[PDB]
């Protein structure tokens, strides 16, 4: 079932990249009560927190991540969002290798490197989640 | 009381990340064991990781240096998480005013009419 | 089978109580495993038991809500302003709790008392939960309404009283001032001034508790993948 | 012109931002400043807000039997009125006259909210 | 296995609570509780 | 196995209680008798 197996990889690699790159761009990560500028229900993301109701609904600002190197490093990692960005970059490289596998069947390392990239992208996604929650 | 109160000691976020870590550990343990010189299939790795996390062991164990690093850290993560669950539950099983009611406004308060 | 590599693997497996592929067979080898098993049982039980004590006494801590019950009952060094009605109230008190508080405050060294309200406010703010400036509710409320809003009123009021406009005994201003205050009160002036100067000023273990063990697991997974690639190049060459 | 003794205390009496540009009773702001203005208007007198020198509210030192602070300023004649947040107490009522209270309060505990 | 891990941790956690909690002095001790009834002699 | 499971749980539970408990007058001197108290003679 190699033809179906490669179909699952091609469909999944694009689906994984599309899902993760949408999450980074979108600002609906957390539903918390904050202030966009009276405390009101707001929806936030990795870069901007935006109000869900109220007079200023629809208009919102950029998250101020910065207001004991433990909190400096964690906030610098969370502010730059490098781990969620790294997962998208790894997925993009992993997707490129899958596409080039058919175009270059002489080397077998093209499809193994793709499998390594997706596993590495998933690990970086776990770290980004833990940093975001912390 | 609660039907699924046995998950109370650890927060919902911790339980979600334990599942994600278990999936990641099994995939990595399957990957390093397969393309190495010296029966860790994808399914066997999931069985081993589930047994290792739950302190029940398995009939097959890693034999490579790279495979044993994955098993070693997964065992250590298991011991800290299982001990954390037992310790926090013991604290739970061991162990509020009119001003509180005056300060808030979510609970409506009224009076008698013509009084 | 018990080379240097498997001996390290068996010892690590025994310490994590996860079992091992092989078990020592000789009498000399089984003695080493026996004491290592007993060592692991005592240490892991100690870690779980100490964590339970760590997360119980952390709970069951209790705030205060007028800890005056046992007064300071601790190093929250409670003080008052020197030469104020509160100090005089505590000095001349005959209530058991207040007499206990006064006997403590008069003898305590260094002086718990302060010279100004700002001084007591900064003493509580810079004692990091080590000072308590028993003060008047109006000042307490005004302070708690302003940044750095890191201070808070605890419990109810110890007594009830009020400020008055004073005059020298036998002064001719006594009557007019009383009538002026009644006029100002009945006309809402005092209410408006108060509102202007006071109001218009304006559990489960968390992932943060065990976040370190998740970084170790991912860091360990990444190192193992790098080690695997190194053996791939070393074996293929 | 009467001398109205007072004490520096937020927000009863405060030095206005850039008080150097102003001089006299107009150098200060706060609840008690406006209250003194309104009382002066109703009673019909002129007044100068003198801050108490000791910076203390008032107490009778049990050894010397001397009143200090605003109460001392009132009793000895140096001041004619006190418009500070001065608590009504029995000991003070025996030596100075008080009007009806213009604000209620009680002793309360303040603890670092952190 | 999961049923085993949850139950045994429940046994250890509850036994620790049993052994800890279990471990007069004044006038308040009687006034303050209500589980022990306290009386006096009549016409005394 | 059952004897081991109960005994190991008992050791962990009692140690947790042991560690938790320690983490948490003139009349007093008169009521007790374990401590002896005296004064200076001819004082």
């Amino acid at each position: 079932d190699r033809g179906i197996q490669m179909l699952i990889t091609t469909v999944g690699a694009f689906a994984a990249f599309s899902l993760m790159t949408i999450a980074v761009g979108t600002d609906y990560w957390l539903y918390s009560r904050g202030v966009c500028r009276e405390e009101v229900m707001t929806h936030s993301g990795l870069w901007r927190t935006c109000c869900l109701e109220g007079a200023f609904r629809g208009v919102c600002k950029k998250i101020d991540h910065f207001p004991d190197t433990a909190e400096y490093l964690l906030r610098a990692v969370r502010a730059s969002s490098v781990f969620p960005i790294l997962s998208v970059t790894l997925l993009f490289f992993g997707g490129l290798c899958v596409a080039a596998s058919e175009f270059h069947r002489s080397r077998h390392s093209v499809i193994l490197s793709a499998g390594i990239f997706f596993v590495s992208a998933g690990l970086s996604n776990i770290i980004g989640i833990i940093v975001y929650i912390s | 009381p609660g039907v699924f109160s046995f998950l109370d000691p650890l927060a919902y976020e911790i339980w979600m990340c334990i599942v994600f870590a278990y999936i990641g550990v099994s995939v990595v343990l399957f990957l390093v064991s397969r393309f190495s010189p010296y029966e860790f299939g994808i399914f066997n790795s999931l069985w081993f990781s589930l047994g290792a996390f739950m302190q029940q062991g398995c009939d097959i164990s890693p034999r490579s240096l790279s495979g044993r690093i994955v098993g070693g850290v997964w065992w250590f993560f298991t011991l800290i998480i299982i001990s954390s669950y037992t310790a926090n539950l013991a604290a739970f099983l061991t162990v509020e005013s009119a001003e509180d009611l005056a300060k808030q406004t979510e609970i409506a308060y009224g009076t008698l009419e013509a009084g | 089978e018990f080379g240097i590599f498997n001996s390290l693997w068996f010892s690590l497996g025994a310490f994590m109580q996860q079992g091992c592929d092989i078990s020592p067979r000789s009498l000399s080898g089984r003695i080493v495993g026996g004491v290592w098993w007993f060592f692991t049982l005592i240490i892991i039980s100690s870690y779980t038991a100490n964590l339970a004590a760590f997360l119980t006494v952390e709970r069951m801590v209790s705030p205060i809500e007028s800890a005056e019950d046992l007064a300071k009952q601790t190093e929250i060094a409670y003080g008052t302003l020197e030469a104020g009605s509160t100090k005089e109230f505590f000095r001349r008190s005959k209530i058991a709790v207040f007499e206990k508080m006064w006997t403590y405050m008069k003898s305590a060294e260094p002086s718990v008392f302060v010279r100004t309200t700002e001084e007591g406010m900064i003493r509580v703010r810079k004692s990091k939960g080590k000072y308590a400036y028993l003060l008047e509710s109006t000042m307490n409320e005004y302070i708690e309404q302003r940044k750095p809003c890191d201070t808070m009123k605890v419990g109810g009021n110890l007594d009830s009283k009020g400020y008055g406009i004073a005059t020298p005994k036998g002064s001719a201003l006594r009557g007019p001032v009383n009538l002026a205050v009644l006029k100002l009160s009945e006309q809402g002036v005092l209410d408006k001034l108060k509102s202007k100067w006071w109001y218009d000023k304006g559990s489960a273990l968390s992932l943060s508790n065990v976040a370190g063990v998740f970084y170790i697991l991912i860091g360990g997974l990444g190192l193992a993948m790098l080690v695997a690639l190194i053996e791939f190049c070393y074996k293929s060459r | 012109t009467y001398i109205v003794t007072t004490i520096l205390e937020d927000p009863y009496v405060m030095l206005k931002k850039n008080a150097n540009q102003f001089e006299g009773n107009d150098r200060y702001e706060g609840y008690c400043v406006e209250l003194a203005a309104e009382i002066a208007k109703h009673v019909g007198y002129s007044y100068r807000l003198e801050i108490v020198s000791d910076g203390k509210y008032g107490a009778r030192d049990p050894d010397t039997k001397a009143w200090n602070g605003m109460v001392g300023e009132l009793v000895y004649g140096r001041a004619d009125v006190a418009v500070a947040p001065l608590t009504i107490t029995l000991v003070r009522e025996e030596v100075i006259d008080f009007s009806k209270p213009f604000m209620s309060l009680g002793i309360s505990i303040m603890i670092k909210k952190p």
